[PDB]
């Protein structure tokens, strides 16, 4: 009985060991969490005339596959664990729209080692930010001129959009190609302003006067366009994470209490059964030497 | 019975007082005897015997929500049933704090009014519904 | 097209995992090795140079 | 050898509960979590209903055949049925009982969805 | 019974009662049951307590202190004593060093008496 009640008693200890280090790793990301948060105040403003440029009513898949003939899917995931089903919920994404026409250029650590072990030829690389710099620009250049080494047809920038701190949605970015989005900018410009969509506003002024602007400026409209949506994707996946993790860290620590209680519970009861085994035992051995006591008379002459 | 768990108790002093051999959880071992003799005498008599009745329903005090106690499976091993409350669900304010999952009867189907045995199917499979569709989800 | 899942079966891939071997100590294992590999070519240039 | 590949599944299994309960399945790399699914649907699978415990199961018992036990444990094994969900296993007898199941259940879900729209639309 | 009144009966920790018991059985050599408490714990404990009750003509309200051992409540002498209690003061050293005096932590404690049976609707 001895090594189980050492074996609960190591369990509970390693138990307490790994909680105070995820309670550790709570006040890090609840310290990133709270410089982050200034971001939401301030969010919510510098892409709505990318929309305008960009956005067009929702195109049903199978026509774009036709359409189209090499798209591009970019993931955003994150370059450590204990998030929640963020990355897990981007894969079953893209295994849901998997079709033969397709490449993905990630971003995050963890998009190398699962998307390759179920996308085996349409993955392709990822890229790295390590977080002690904050996101740039310059970082979404990078990507725009990682995306660009593909002729893609249409790019869906996945990433994480963060409605609250217990709401961490998905969320979408369909890029065109700048030749078809040139061309449906002047389809749309010779003809009058009608909405075909709900919630989608009109852009024919605005359609006219890149018209105005030359050709050179207009390609510095959609890359920089472009880049401010890479840049929103990363800056909401980044605060998603960091509000996701503190959810999948504390229902980390109620399990690891919840363990501990079992463990404790577990420990004081072998110790109660132990001490009442050696007693037994002891009365045992007692009770035997006394059972080993003749009732004989034993008399002898005291004369 | 409020309750066997001390009854037992009051037969484990005469025992040792009388230094008899002890046992598990310092009963005994006779103890698991001494609740049968009492709960077997509770039966649905034949009509050759009147076709009389003697329910019992006997209380059994856990420590911590433990079942694998000594005196708590003796007794379930001679029971007819079981009838599992739990201290969170009676903390959170659900009174009685009937644990469905950990309670069964194994006999009282053939009991049960038919306008009571539909509703109880309908509510058992609601119930084993309800209690997937609440964990499954974990707050997701 | 899945997964090529280890296993014991042929068409499944090598699973060369030992039960007996510990999953604690594995992330140390792994730093001390790259960083083992790295001094010893460092010290084939070193030797050379 | 079907019966030692899935005794072998199921240690493995066990050595990821320890994980799983505290961390998450997410936190598994896609071969484990694979293992994970599969696993939990053998477990699943060992259920059957009896033709005593009909009221408690609620659900008439079955006779699993021994030379249809082991191909169905074959094909839950070399992943010849993984698009089955999990809960199709539970308290079945026989893979054909389970596909039963999945399309009961699909069919209760798609209609589920219906009529969420009617509801939607005559809201 | 004479005086006709109310009393409190404060209690130095049960556990140390129940370990003078525990000693005299050992000495009698009576065998230890469980962990070492004898085995009348429960007989010897309610000869105390069922004479800590209300009356016709008075009353006997008991405060106990008791001394947990290694914070286990599923051990003998706790487990006999928290059935004879109907209330229980907790205090916190918490709540003591932000000021607070008495130091009790309503939500851990709890009480047996809060029901509209006993007492009336709106205390509840
Ligand atoms: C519904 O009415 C209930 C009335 O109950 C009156 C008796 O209260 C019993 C108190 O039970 C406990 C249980 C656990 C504890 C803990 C574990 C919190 C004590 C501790 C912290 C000293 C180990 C304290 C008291």
């Amino acid at each position: 009985g001895g090594g189980t009640i050492r074996f609960w008693r190591e369990k509970l200890e390693g138990y307490k060991k790994y909680h105070q280090i995820v309670k550790t790793i709570k006040m890090v990301t609840l310290a990133k969490y709270r410089q982050t948060v200034v971001r939401t105040r301030v969010r919510d403003q510098t892409l709505r005339y990318t929309r305008k440029a960009l956005d067009a009513k929702t195109q049903d898949d199978q026509e774009v596959i036709e359409k189209s003939e090499c798209l591009l899917y970019v993931p955003i995931t994150t370059n450590r664990g204990s998030c929640g089903a963020l990355n897990t919920n981007m894969v079953r994404y893209l295994q849901e729209v998997e079709n033969p026409k397709m490449t993905i250029i990630s971003v995050g650590k963890k998009a190398l080692d699962a998307m390759t072990k179920v996308f085996q030829d349409t993955y392709r690389r990822t890229i790295l930010n390590d977080m002690k710099q904050a996101m740039s620009f310059q970082f979404a250049a990078y990507v725009l001129e990682h995306m660009n080494t593909v002729p893609w047809d249409r790019a869906q920038i996945v990433y994480n959009r963060y409605h609250g701190a217990a709401s961490q949605k998905l969320a979408i970015f369909n890029l065109p190609k700048f030749e078809d989005w040139k061309q449906k900018l002047e389809e749309d410009s010779a003809g009058d302003g009608k909405i075909e969509e709900d919630g989608l506003l009109q852009s024919l002024p605005m359609k006219t006067a890149l018209g105005e602007l030359e050709e050179t400026a207009v390609e510095d409209f959609y890359n920089f366009h472009s880049c401010l949506a890479v840049l929103n994707a990363v800056s909401e996946n980044e605060l998603s994470e960091y509000a996701a993790r503190i959810v999948a860290v504390e229902n980390q620590l109620g399990n690891i209490t919840g363990l501990m209680q079992l463990a404790d519970y577990t420990y004081n009861k072998t110790r109660k059964e132990l001490i009442t085994a050696e007693l037994l035992e002891i009365i045992g051995t007692m009770t035997a030497m006394h059972a080993g006591k003749k009732v004989g008379l034993k008399k002898t002459e005291f004369w | 019975y409020d309750d066997l768990s001390k009854q037992a108790v009051s037969y484990r002093q005469i025992s040792l007082l009388l230094r008899r051999p002890p046992g598990r959880e310092a009963y005994p071992g006779d103890v698991f005897y001494l609740h049968s003799r009492l709960l077997e005498r509770s039966a649905m008599m034949s009509p050759q015997k009147g076709s009389g009745s003697l329910t019992s329903l006997p209380i059994v005090e856990t420590l911590s929500n433990d079942v694998t106690a000594y005196i708590v499976t003796n007794v379930i091993s001679i029971t007819d049933g079981q009838i599992y409350l739990d201290a969170k669900l009676f903390t959170g304010g659900q009174r009685p704090a009937v644990n469905i999952g950990l309670s069964v009867s194994r006999v009282g189907s053939s009991a049960q009014n038919k306008a009571m045995k539909k509703v109880g199917g309908a509510l058992k499979m609601l119930m084993g519904e309800y209690r997937k569709m609440a964990g499954e989800q974990t707050s997701g | 097209n899945k997964v090529k899942v280890p296993g014991r079966k042929p068409q499944d891939e090598e699973d060369l995992t030992w039960a007996e071997a510990d999953r604690k100590l594995t992330p140390e294992e792994r730093y001390a090795r790259d960083k083992q590999m790295a001094l010893l070519d460092k010290m084939t240039s070193q030797v050379e140079e | 050898n079907v019966a030692m590949d899935i005794v072998e599944m199921l240690t493995k299994y066990k050595e990821l509960q320890d994980i799983i309960a505290v961390l998450g399945i997410d936190e598994l790399s896609e071969e484990d979590k694979l293992i994970v699914d599969r696993a939990r649907k053998v477990a699943k699978f060992m259920s059957q209903p009896f033709a005593v415990a009909e009221v408690f199961t609620g659900m008439k018992g079955y006779y699993v055949q021994l030379e249809d036990c082991v191909s169905d444990f074959g094909s839950l094994l070399m992943g010849q049925c993984d698009n089955i969900p999990e809960m199709a296993f539970y308290m079945v007898g026989g893979l054909d009982s389970v596909k039963e199941k999945a399309a009961k259940m699909a069919a209760e879900a798609a209609a589920m969805r219906e009529r969420a729209r009617k509801a939607a639309e005559a809201k | 019974d004479e005086a006709g009144q109310d009393v409190l009966l404060f209690v130095d920790n049960v556990f140390r009662f129940t370990q003078a018991n525990s000693e005299v059985s050992a000495l009698l050599g009576r065998i230890p049951a469980a962990v070492g408490y004898q085995p009348t714990l429960a007989e010897d404990l309610g000869m105390l307590q069922e004479r800590i009750t209300s009356t016709v003509k008075g009353s006997i309200t008991s405060v106990q202190a008791v001394y947990v051992p290694a914070d286990d409540i599923t051990d003998p002498a706790p487990a006999t004593t928290f059935s004879h209690l109907d209330a229980t003061t907790v205090l916190s050293r918490s709540v003591a060093e932000a000021g607070i005096y008495p130091a009790v932590e309503p939500l851990e404690c709890a009480s047996r008496i809060m029901d509209p049976d006993a007492i009336d609707v709106n205390h509840y």
